[PDB]
């Protein structure tokens, strides 16, 4: 788990499919899959800023890292005595350990390696001239880095002021109360309670239903035949319902397990 | 060598330590902790190791510190204020309640002058300032009676307010200001007076300024808020900070700037200018950091360390008068909230995970290679990363040039040209013939005749909706509804829909029917409720498109 | 196309128009692969004569030194569509100006490649390359035991394109540049053009050690005059053609009008004399029939005692007098040039009869008194 | 389409990339052009086509004659065509020559 | 307000100076020679032509022609017509020490191809260099002159007995 509000948890897994799999209240995103097999454990990195890790250990004495943000495997490692993280150097920001087999020496803090996955990288002819030129390029590219995710943080605003732009640019009173489905053999029935405002006395109205082109990569027309319902509340004012209801087949829309 | 040293941990919940109530204190070499739980740590500074632990009930709110008298307040949330003689004649230490002075059991706030105390009580909607004695001569140590009392009026109701203590030049845990902006900020009776003033951060976001002097109040002489509680500014969004710099650096240190934070990010700086007509003017900057704050302070020369989720950060203001902009670089530490910096530069702070730390700022042969070696592999590790997020970038532009073309569309269909131009739909009725009956059918012809493209995320909705007038008995069908998506249309091109309208029940069609054609955009696939319809045309079939000679 | 309608999209596809009537623009500019942010609020109607246009603060201190422009284009401008074009033109035109602060390499093929051929190379060639790794410099030896520097200047693709190769020496260098040459590549064409310039060098070190050289002092490479001193108070300007050195040089005598002339009628007497198996001094000591001083006056040499704006002594009365305030320059003026040259500039500032100013070569303050 | 007499912008109909029911199954558990031909006498084709009604002797008679129960046979008897490049009914291409 | 910068006031102060020589008159190439001895006597005994000839192609904007009319100008066009003569005077002088990169880039601007009101004395110049290089044959009628001037010399030649020599080869 990795954190929790009010109850909804958000919550990575992992799976005997190889797989890492994200949870976001019961929401199956962002899906990964590991090379090696057996997975016993994940811990988490944080590395500097946003570059969250998840480390995984295995069975069979390796490991990988997946760089959130892209659920993909960033590295790997073998033998693996042990994977630790915490903050061996002094940095404030974390790092992972990998210890290597005790084939090499009868001691087990020898054969390490101490990687950020990033500037810290430890271990265990005068191209002096060469290396200030090599540090300033490893900071502009942590700080091409840093601006890059600012600018696509920028970018998403943009596209939802311009999706809210178009909202308002074709245009307050509850005109309808709320939705429900039912699904009777092979028919859906989709309908909507109405209020007070709605008078289907001076206003036709109908209920269309759009398919996602997500799930829809086909030119079916989906087709839907409607109903009005009236029925009077406890006649024997007096509350009258209204309610519009749609019905389509389903078997056309199930081809893909779902939709939307 | 290294620059950050871990001290101690503490327990962490699921995510981190919440925001707000986490403090840290240091005297010399003792530092005081809170993490926003029933417990106050001292830790020795020289060995990290806790001499002392205090258990209070219900959650430490806020604490201070008197060096002379060697006493520490404290505020329990529900219950009041405490004192604690650190002399205080296991390792845990539970507090009686003789420690408690002034139990009022609904105090949000507090902090300390001279010989005297602040606290800020919440009420129903209207919250109240007040302002206590506090014995000058070490005796036991005993609130007093109250001074003054306020109403913040202006105040209408998770982060607690703050206050601040600022003292001029010639007359204590605040800041001591400059004449210049002293005088600017808070006025002529302050200035004589030499009358330390107090600034209230509320979580509406306003900023208010009381005089203490003014604040003298008994049941015969009731305050008046509006006389007596003034109003900087009105941030919009709640306050975390207040803090004074000397910028212009050029440890009773005479700030020059007054500065603010938001949750949000909304800094606020305000500084003397006597500029451009013969008068003394304020500069005000409302910055817009970035994140949510979570913690700041302030250290030598006009430099704001702050934190957010991401990093702690820093700000510098010092050099029109201050800064047009404000840049701020991570200074490669985590999200420490509950941020304290003394100066000798040496902070320490709280980490959100729960770890107390203290952050000190400031050839060979073959190793060289392994140098080379190791930034080879840095800036390789880094590129695959940069790649990724150019190619998210190219994405999110596809998304932008997407939407352009659609407001494009959208604005030319719902103007008037005289002549529907950009996309049309026409119908036309036909006559066919299935198994023995003769049908009636609309052809819906599409037409894009603009450049435009409708691209994936538009799709067509037909309507066909029957004989009108609602009847005594609604009726089976009231209307029947199609829809499909358009992809790749394009310009010149041209799609075909045919319908029915025709008998199936009865062998009876009523007329007019009307076919109603729209087109509706959703913003998600191309990744309140979400959409816009736009409406192309309307055809009524009557009698004479559907007689047949 | 010719409408502000689809020419608006295809040359700005990243402005995104929120108002119905098109009047707010907002959104995302691209110059040589850059978007930047912008903001450009129209009034009720289609003018631009008074605009609002808003930028983030990368974008305004990349249009440092063009506010004015801008802001005149705005009002001179008919459409929204044309102030776009000069808009990204003028961006471009920035960035490619001060291509040194913007700019990011792709490191997979850049960093390590270049290491690894400077490995090929021998690290005890390179002596210097730059914090961006744009400049390096490589060294090379002459059988004759000379040292001589090659710079060049890279790329953001340094083996796509060719690398900026400045050298000394003063022919012309021609470096046939493949996308598969490297450094080794340009460095063995180094290396021959200076075996094929040997003999150059040769002629300029025996005539720079056996003679008083005297107005080139430490020169370059790239050099083929040498005034030569001789006797006293006359000189010989000799100037050198790399390709044929040994071959007769263009060569004339400064100094007395009354010792010059013989001078010059030996040489034309004797100039059929000259051969080119020998060396130039060995050859020019039988033409002019005397030998040479080495260094007669080596710490007085010579100090040109000339105007510093016309280079001469001598105009028109007036003498070299108006001198610099300073230990490293100590240039003399006359009076009439340098007024000519402080009224010019803009640092420069007159009361009554004085003028002050920079001095021409040091950039110091010097006085002047009509 | 192409022959077709309107020469009006149709969509191309594209038929079925999967069977449906082949989708759900993919989706819950996650080249040469192909030719034939026949000979056959030009004698045996004239006597058999005889009633020349028009156009060429071979080729176009023979395909007006292979088309002789489609539709479309009036316009290939106009434009004299000797080829044809039809679709199908399930989307597929079919080139046809003689 | 109406205070103009002069074009050279970013560059490099050897640059600078040279610049500023070469404005007066036609003396100006002779100063400027007399300059170029006077930095081989001081500490940087190279001269960067290599950064010189970056910055004459280096543009910026001008607004001239109408009241209204953004134009972008590189130095060369942009810095006093007789620092250009005498510049490129200076350039037949010290074309054998000159990178060529920057020189065709130089020559380019000078060509002032598709341009209305030339400059005769700039092109000719450019003419003369690229000769010089041995780049420029070009297989054109591309010389120095005038069309007008090499006809009204056509016109006079023809009016002379022509000489025994044999000049042309066809
Ligand atoms: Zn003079
Ligand atoms: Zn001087």
């Amino acid at each position: 788990i990795c954190a929790t509000e009010i109850l909804r948890i958000s919550l990575i897994a992992l799976t005997r499919k190889n797989q890492l799999i994200s949870f976001q209240n019961g929401t199956p995103k962002n899906v990964c899959q590991l090379p090696f097999g057996d997975p016993c454990a994940v811990q988490l990195m944080d590395s500097g800023g946003g570059n969250l890790f998840f480390v995984v250990s295995f069975i069979s004495n390796n490991a990988c890292a997946v760089w959130k943000e892209s659920f993909q495997v960033a590295a790997k490692w073998e033998k693996l005595s042990l994977v630790l993280i915490d903050d061996f150097i002094g940095s404030g920001t974390e790092q992972v350990l990998l210890l290597f087999k005790d084939s090499l020496n009868s001691d087990c803090l020898t054969s390490f390696k101490i990687t950020d996955l990033g500037k810290i990288n430890y271990s265990s002819e005068n191209r002096y001239l060469v290396v200030p030129p090599l540090e300033t390029g490893l900071k502009v590219c942590f700080s091409s880095f840093r601006e890059l995710r600012q600018h696509l943080l920028l970018k998403e605003k943009i596209i939802s002021k311009s999706y809210k732009a178009l909202i308002n640019l074709v245009q307050s009173e509850q005109l309808v109360e709320k939705i429900w489905y039912r699904v009777i053999d092979d028919s859906l029935v989709v309908g909507v309670k109405t209020t007070s405002s709605l008078k289907l006395s001076l206003n036709d109205v109908t209920l269309s239903l759009l398919m996602d082109q997500a799930h829809d990569s086909r030119f079916r027309l989906l087709k839907c035949q409607n109903r009005v319902i009236k029925l009077s509340t406890n006649p024997f004012k007096k509350e009258c319902v209204q309610i519009i209801t749609a019905v389509t087949s389903l078997s056309p829309l199930l081809t893909f397990s779902k939709f939307c | 060598a290294p620059r950050v040293r871990y001290l101690a941990g503490f327990c962490c919940p699921l995510g981190g330590l919440a925001a707000g109530k986490p403090r840290v204190l240091c005297h010399e070499a003792e530092v005081f902790l809170s993490t926003g739980s029933e417990l106050v740590y001292v830790y020795d500074q020289e060995g990290g190791l806790l001499t002392a632990a205090f258990r209070f009930p219900d959650q430490v709110w806020h604490l201070e510190l008197l060096a002379p008298r060697r006493l520490l307040y404290a505020l329990c949330a529900r219950r009041g204020l405490y004192c604690l003689s650190l002399d205080h004649p296991s390792p845990v230490i539970p507090v009686d309640p003789d420690a408690c002075i002034l139990p009022d059991a609904a105090l949000c706030a507090f902090t300390l002058l001279d010989s005297v105390l602040v606290t800020l009580v919440q009420g129903p909607a209207r919250w109240k300032m007040q302002l206590f004695e506090q014995p000058c001569p070490g005796e036991d140590p005993r609130p007093g009676g109250q001074i003054g009392e306020v109403e913040l009026s202006s105040y209408t109701p998770h982060f607690l307010p703050v206050l601040c203590s600022v003292s001029p030049s010639g007359s204590s845990g605040g800041f001591t200001l400059e004449d210049a902006l002293f005088g600017l900020l808070f006025g002529a009776d302050a200035t004589l007076l030499q009358s330390p003033v107090v600034l209230c951060g509320l979580p509406d976001g306003q900023l208010c300024c009381v005089i203490l002097k003014a604040l003298v109040t008994s049941r015969s002489a009731p305050g008046d808020p509006n006389a007596l509680v003034k109003i900087l500014h009105h941030l919009e969004e709640p306050v975390i900070f207040i803090g004074a710099l000397k910028t212009e650096p050029q440890e009773d240190v005479h700030c020059d700037c007054l500065v603010a934070f938001g949750h949000h990010g909304r800094m606020l700086a305000i500084k003397a200018s006597w500029d451009e007509s013969g008068k003394l003017v304020p500069e005000l900057r409302e910055y817009c950091l970035p994140g949510p704050v979570l913690c700041a302070a302030c250290g030598g020369g006009g430099r704001v360390y702050h934190s957010t989720p991401s990093d702690l950060c820093v700000v510098d203001l010092s050099r029109q008068p201050e800064e047009g902009p404000g840049g701020l670089p991570p200074m490669l530490c985590p999200a420490s909230l509950n941020i304290c910096s003394v100066v000798s530069t040496k902070l320490l702070a709280l980490s959100a995970k729960g770890r107390l730390m203290t952050c000190s700022l400031d050839m060979t042969t073959e190793s060289a290679g392994q140098k080379i070696k190791e930034l080879l592999s840095g800036i390789g590790n880094i590129s695959e990363r940069v790649s990724f997020l150019k190619k998210a970038v190219d994405q999110r532009n596809k998304a932008l040039t997407s939407l352009n073309e659609a407001m494009n569309v959208s604005c030319a269909l719902l103007s008037s040209g005289t002549g529907p131009r950009p996309i049309s739909c026409t119908t036309s009725t036909t006559w066919s013939r299935l198994q023995t009956q003769d049908v009636l059918m609309a052809t819906c012809v599409l037409e894009n005749s603009s450049s435009f493209s409708l691209d994936q995320g538009w799709t067509l909705c037909i309507q066909v909706l029957t004989s009108s007038c609602a009847l005594d008995l609604d009726s089976a069908c009231s209307a029947i509804t199609y829809t499909i998506p358009v992809d790749q249309l394009g310009p010149g091109a041209r799609r075909e829909v045919t319908l029915p309208l025709g008998p199936g029940e009865n062998g009876g069609l009523d007329l007019p029917v009307t076919v109603s054609c729209t087109l509706f955009y959703s913003l998600r696939e191309v990744v309140e409720q979400e959409g816009v319809c736009l409406p192309l045309s309307r055809h009524t079939v009557d009698m004479l498109q559907c007689l047949r000679f | 196309m010719a409408v502000t309608e689809a020419s608006l999209l295809r040359q700005c596809p990243l402005l995104l128009p929120q108002n119905r009537s098109k009047t707010v623009y907002e959104g995302f500019i691209s110059a040589q692969g850059r978007d930047f942010h912008l903001r450009i609020v129209l009034p009720e109607d289609l003018q631009l004569k008074n605009a609002r246009l808003l930028c983030s603060w990368q974008l305004r201190t990349i249009l440092s030194g063009y506010h004015r422009i801008v802001q005149q284009r705005m009002q001179h401008s008919p459409d929204l569509m044309s102030f776009m074009m000069e808009l990204k033109m003028l961006l471009e035109v920035a960035l490619k100006n001060r291509q040194e602060l913007y700019a990011l390499p792709p490191p997979p093929q850049f960093y390590s490649s270049l290491i690894e051929e400077i490995g090929t190379l021998g690290w005890d060639k390179l002596v210097y390359a730059d914090t961006c790794f744009s400049t390096i410099k490589l060294k090379a030896e002459d059988a004759s035991g000379r040292e001589h520097l090659i710079t060049l200047k890279l790329k953001a693709k340094y083996p796509a394109e060719s690398p900026d190769y400045f050298v000394d020496f003063p022919v012309p260098f021609c470096a046939s540049w493949t996308p598969q040459s490297s450094l080794i590549s340009i460095y063995s064409q180094f290396l021959a053009a200076i075996e094929s310039l040997k003999a150059f060098w040769d002629v300029m070190d025996e005539i720079d050690e056996k003679t008083w050289v005297l107005e080139p002092e430490k020169p370059p490479r790239s050099a083929t005059a040498r005034r030569i001193a001789l006797g006293n108070n006359v000189s010989i300007n000799i100037e050198v053609d790399p390709r044929h050195p040994t071959m007769l040089p263009e060569c004339f005598f400064l100094g007395a009008d009354h010792v010059v002339k013989p001078l010059g009628i030996k040489l034309s007497r004797n100039i059929h004399l000259w051969d080119p198996e020998n060396s130039v001094l060995q050859n020019l000591k039988d033409v002019l029939e005397i030998d040479f001083p080495a260094r007669a006056i080596l710490e007085k040499s010579d100090f040109t005692m000339d105007c510093g704006i016309c280079y001469a002594y001598q105009l028109d009365g007036t003498i070299p007098d108006q001198v610099c305030d300073n230990s490293q320059c100590g240039q003399p003026f006359h009076q009439i040039c340098l007024y000519e040259w402080l009224r010019g500039l803009l640092t420069s500032r007159q009361s009554f009869n004085i003028i002050f100013g920079e001095c021409p070569y040091c950039s110091k303050p010097i006085t002047l008194k009509m | 389409p192409g022959l077709a007499p309107p020469h009006t912008r149709a969509p191309s109909p594209l038929g079925p990339t999967r069977d449906p029911v082949a989708t759900f199954l993919e989706t819950c558990r996650e080249l040469p052009p192909s030719v034939a031909s026949i000979k056959v006498s030009a004698e045996l084709l004239r006597a058999a086509l005889k009633d020349g009604h028009s156009g060429v002797p071979l080729c176009c008679a023979t395909l007006q004659w292979l088309l002789a129960e489609n539709a479309a046979v009036d316009v290939v008897r106009a434009r004299a065509l000797s080829s044809i490049q039809g679709v199908a009914p399930d989307g597929a291409n079919v080139h046809l020559i003689v | 307000e109406g205070v103009e910068p002069a074009p050279w006031a970013q560059l490099e102060a050897p640059a600078r100076l040279l610049l500023q020589a070469l404005q007066a008159g036609p003396e100006g190439a002779r100063r400027g020679l007399g300059v170029l001895r006077a930095l081989g006597s001081r500490g940087w005994e190279p001269f960067d032509w290599g950064r010189l000839l970056e910055a004459l192609c280096r543009e910026e904007p001008v607004v001239q022609g109408p009241d209204g009319r953004l134009e972008l100008k590189p130095l060369l066009l942009r810095l006093p017509r007789i620092c250009q003569r005498n510049l490129m005077s200076l350039l037949m002088a010290v074309r054998p020490s000159l990178p060529e990169s920057g020189l065709l880039s130089v020559l380019q601007i000078a060509q002032q191809d598709l341009a209305p009101d030339p400059d005769a004395w700039l092109r000719a110049l450019g003419e003369l260099l690229r000769r010089d290089l041995g780049v420029g044959t070009s297989m054109e009628g591309a010389s120095p002159l005038s069309e007008r001037c090499q006809r009204q010399l056509q016109s006079l030649c023809r009016g002379l007995g022509l000489g025994g020599r044999r000049l042309k080869s066809p």
